[PDB]
């Protein structure tokens, strides 16, 4: 089906600049386009319905214009509130697509991860499963990349990753990654790594530790 | 196909 | 004032029926050309729409899940339902149904479908999470390691949501961050709750963690290993 495209998916501002966020359609759409706001925990919120008109009660330094194939909406003035995740949607064919949204953050400067990788405990061993878990500490910006690596061999499938919220103070994200493996398969290797790629990065970091050395 | 407002 | 609120089950298991109901108040379904629909979130994932029905009761749904899918109205109660079946993991999400305004009209004759062209008014989402987990709590395992150091406890295989993780009673907070759980495909979910210190308060650090649901509370201290 049709394809809603938003640009960028993330993007760092601070209090009174002026952002502009893009939406294209894969087949034209003539002016049957909305933008939304939402903000964490809370439903998203209607800015700008058929491309261009204001919803009544939102803030005028929300904007909105393009028909067909590309859209923008744009915010003059971003306020605190405005830390947000933006998405557009399209009505004019059915299924009334939605684009993959845009988060805007608080910007600060660049940080590296702090990087840490965690052998399983001899506790969790005794029941059968291996976790190793890796954590990349307060970097910035969020896109983050972690490879696991066993033995030389690329991971794939068998692990799991969360992000903290961007801290209110630090202005940082945070991420944990979880390696599972059976006890069994823990025990058949040894250099466990966790391989680390981010903008802060001069080139990838690498994390890791040999089973049961000790 | 094309929304239930569409021309 | 339009308002709207979803209801139903937070919790059902894989291959089961789900039934979601939409209630609203500011406006009836036999408006002219006015439309409830219903939109999805999978956690941290991006809108997904669904389906959406009108007053004069015209149907659509999302190609992709057509087949399993079934909205209604019942215009005297002002509801909406969404019957989806046959539900698996992947259908975990927050629902939310929502308002489209039909056209504007001026003495009965429509005038303008701008207003058409978005979904206006939102409910607050429900929350339903796809399971065949019965209740359980975690184990908790040590996590153990500018020259900050690191360390934590792995909060592993309980259900259902939330659970709740101090460190030191609550008298450590900096540096302090709590992930939030994955659901893992055995239908358990998994979280890593970690702090940084310097690494000269290697000062003692014991993570407290609580599930209610299973009445399960356990504190943990971590050290830097090796005896």
């Amino acid at each position: 089906a049709l394809q809603l495209t938003q640009s960028p998916s993330s993007l760092s501002a601070s209090v009174g600049d002026r952002i502009t966020i893009t939406c294209r359609a894969s087949q034209g759409v003539t002016s049957a386009l909305a933008w939304y706001r939402q903000k964490p925990g809370s439903p998203p919120q209607l800015l700008i319905y058929d491309a261009s008109s204001l919803e009544s009660g939102v803030p005028s330094r929300f904007s909105g214009s393009g028909s067909g194939t590309e859209f923008t909406l744009t915010i003059s003035t971003l306020r605190p509130e405005d830390f947000a995740t933006y998405y557009c949607q399209q009505l004019h064919f059915y299924p009334h697509t939605f684009g993959g949204g845009t988060r805007v953050d608080v910007r600060r400067t660049v940080a590296a991860p702090s990087v840490f990788i965690f052998p399983p405990s001899d506790e969790q061993l005794k029941s059968g499963t291996a976790s190793v878990v890796c954590l990349l500490n307060n970097f910035y910006p969020r896109e983050a990349k972690v490879q696991w690596k066993v033995d030389n061999a690329l991971q794939s499938g068998n692990s799991q990753e969360s992000v903290t919220e961007q801290d209110s103070k630090d202005s940082t994200y945070s991420l944990s990654s979880t390696l599972t493996l059976s006890k069994a398969d823990y025990e058949k290797h040894k250099v466990y790594e966790c391989e680390v790629t981010h903008q802060g990065l001069s080139s990838p970091v690498t994390k890791s530790f040999n089973r049961g050395e000790c | 196909e094309l929304d239930k407002w569409a021309n | 004032r339009i308002t709207l609120k979803e209801s139903g089950p937070p919790l059902v298991k894989p291959t089961q029926t789900l039934t979601l109901t939409c209630s609203f108040s500011g406006f009836s379904l036999s408006d002219f050309g006015v439309g409830v629909g219903w939109i999805r979130q999978p956690p941290g994932k991006a809108l997904e729409w669904l389906a959406i029905i009108y007053s004069d009761d015209d149907k659509r749904y999302s190609p992709s899940l057509n087949t399993r899918l079934t909205i209604t109205k019942d215009t005297s109660k002002n509801q909406v339902v969404l019957v989806m079946t046959r539900v698996s993991p992947v259908d975990t999400a927050t629902y939310f149904c929502a308002h489209r305004r039909g056209p504007t009209t001026l003495f009965g004759v429509p005038i303008a479908r701008g207003p058409v062209n978005a979904m206006d008014v939102w409910g607050q989402g429900i929350t339903v999470t796809i399971s065949s987990t019965s209740t359980k709590g975690p184990s908790v395992f040590p996590l153990a390691p500018g020259a900050a150091a690191a360390l934590g406890c792995l909060v592993k295989d309980y259900f259902p949501e939330p659970v709740t993780v101090s460190w030191n009673s609550g008298a450590l907070t900096s540096g302090v961050h709590t992930f939030p759980a994955v659901l893992q495909s055995s239908g358990l979910y998994s979280l890593s709750s970690v702090v940084t210190v310097p690494s000269s308060s290697l000062q003692t650090y014991t993570c407290n963690v609580n599930h209610k649901p299973s009445n399960t509370k356990v504190d943990k201290r971590v050290e830097p290993k090796s005896c």
